């Protein structure tokens, strides 16, 4: 097409760590696959072109190589300016075409889901419909099996959850649920679960509340 | 040095898109213009470009329904894309070329959204805590904002100042109409006493409700 096929999806990384990103062309590209930055809110910063050249004002720890179909990435230092989206392109062809992204993670190994599990309330029930909120606030990895459970089940009917950018301060995740229901769904099961699967506690760190205590 | 677009953003089915890149310190008759997008959750997808001496090329899968004119002298670049559909929902760039080497300056976007809901404004239910243990000494509360249309918002907390431990989340679609949560995590004995009123900011609705914190009496 020209299909440029990016790999891996995901680096995790601490500072100072070498690592390389791969990009594979479904055509021989000859040697025009550039490398690019991508910071959310700013436009991309092209960053290395025709495989290894170095563009206006770019630190010699960002180098590539390749030619062909086999091209390669590499940052030998990383920082905290290099925590961002990065992705392979080709000019060798119309249609122009990019690769599908690396996300550059930050390693603050391990820590504890602050679980705040919630209900709805009467100032909620001012059209005759509610909403059962959970929110996870700060966690490590991403790795997550949670569920809205009733009664330990997998009855998924209207879970409704969200994720977040990992913040630059704090290095760390954060969740939103939002188990939706009806005026008459509202009364039913007794109690219901927010969960969490973490490597933290390998019994499961279950954090429930009941419609009694 | 740089490029500029336009709106308007939001359209319903079967409607055209209609950007305008306009273009200082470099000649159109000089560089071409390129017209690239980013649908959320993939990579970004070439849609076509108009070269110096006005030529153009589509990518194939457009190729019915895409038009790429210009004016030199004007500094303009029109690009359009004749017949919507609710998959066409990306931000839409222009960008350029070096002499030389790959696309390296862009145009700010075109935030665009394709569907035929009406501009209806959000229901702040505020969030407060079901007894039980209250030990730990720090507790977090909520801010649940439902149903709005179109986006974005601004969810605050105390009037644009308590901002330690608030995280706000990316919203989500419940059949033309979006739906995302707040939070804030702060410390339990003032809070209580000093409670945070939460507010939100819709910019092209104009609400601006408030609502503060009382819990049930178990």
């Amino acid at each position: 097409n020209i299909v440029m096929t990016q790999t891996p999806k995901f680096l995790l990384v601490s500072i100072g760590d070498s690592i390389t990103i791969t990009c594979k062309a479904s055509q021989s590209v000859t040697n025009d696959a550039a490398w690019y930055q991508k910071k959310p809110g700013q436009s991309p910063q092209l960053l290395i072109y025709q495989a290894s050249t170095r563009y206006t004002g770019v630190p010699d720890r960002f180098s590539g190589s390749g030619y062909g179909t086999d091209f390669t990435f590499t940052i030998s230092a990383v920082q905290a300016e290099d925590l961002a989206v990065y992705f392979c392109h080709q000019d060798y062809s119309s249609p122009l075409t990019f690769g599908a992204g690396t996300k550059l993670e930050l390693k603050r190994a391990d820590a504890a889901p602050t679980v705040s599990i919630f209900p709805p309330s009467s100032e909620q029930l001012t059209s005759g419909g509610a909403s059962v909120v959970c929110f996870l606030n700060n966690f490590y990895p991403k790795d997550i099996n949670v569920k809205w459970k009733i009664d330990g089940s997998e009855r998924q009917n209207g879970v409704l959850n969200s994720w977040t950018d990992q913040d630059s301060k704090d290095s760390t995740y954060s969740m939103s649920s939002t188990l939706t229901l009806t005026k008459d769904e509202y009364e039913r099961h007794n109690s219901y679960t927010c969960e969490a699967t973490h490597k933290t506690s390998t019994s499961p760190i279950v954090k429930s509340f009941n419609r009694n205590e | 040095v740089q490029l500029k677009q336009s709106g308007p953003g939001l359209l319903q089915p079967s409607q055209r898109l209609s950007i305008t890149c306009t273009v200082s310190g470099f000649s159109l008759g000089r560089y071409g213009v390129h017209w690239i997008r980013q649908s959320p959750g993939k990579g970004l997808e070439w849609l076509g470009v108009i070269w110096r001496g006005g030529t153009t090329d589509y990518n194939a899968v457009f190729m019915s329904r895409l038009s790429i004119n210009k004016d030199d002298s004007k500094s303009q670049v029109f690009f359009t894309m004749n017949s919507l559909r609710p998959d066409d929902t990306a931000i839409y760039y222009c960008a350029r070329q070096g002499s030389n080497f790959p696309l390296a300056y862009w145009g700010q976007g075109t935030l665009v959204t394709v569907s035929a809901a009406k501009t209806t404004p959000p229901s702040v239910y505020p969030l407060a805590p079901g007894s039980a243990a209250q030990t730990n000494s720090m507790v977090t509360l909520g801010c649940l904002v439902k149903g709005y249309f179109p986006e974005p918002v601004t969810v605050t907390w105390n009037s644009g100042s308590l901002s330690s431990g608030v995280h706000t989340f990316p919203a989500v679609l419940q059949s033309d109409l979006y739906t995302l949560s707040s939070s804030v995590t702060v410390p339990s004995s003032t809070w209580p006493s000093q409670t945070v009123t939460c507010n939100v900011a819709h910019p092209a609705s104009s609400t601006k409700v408030d609502k503060k914190i009382v819990p049930r009496d178990c």
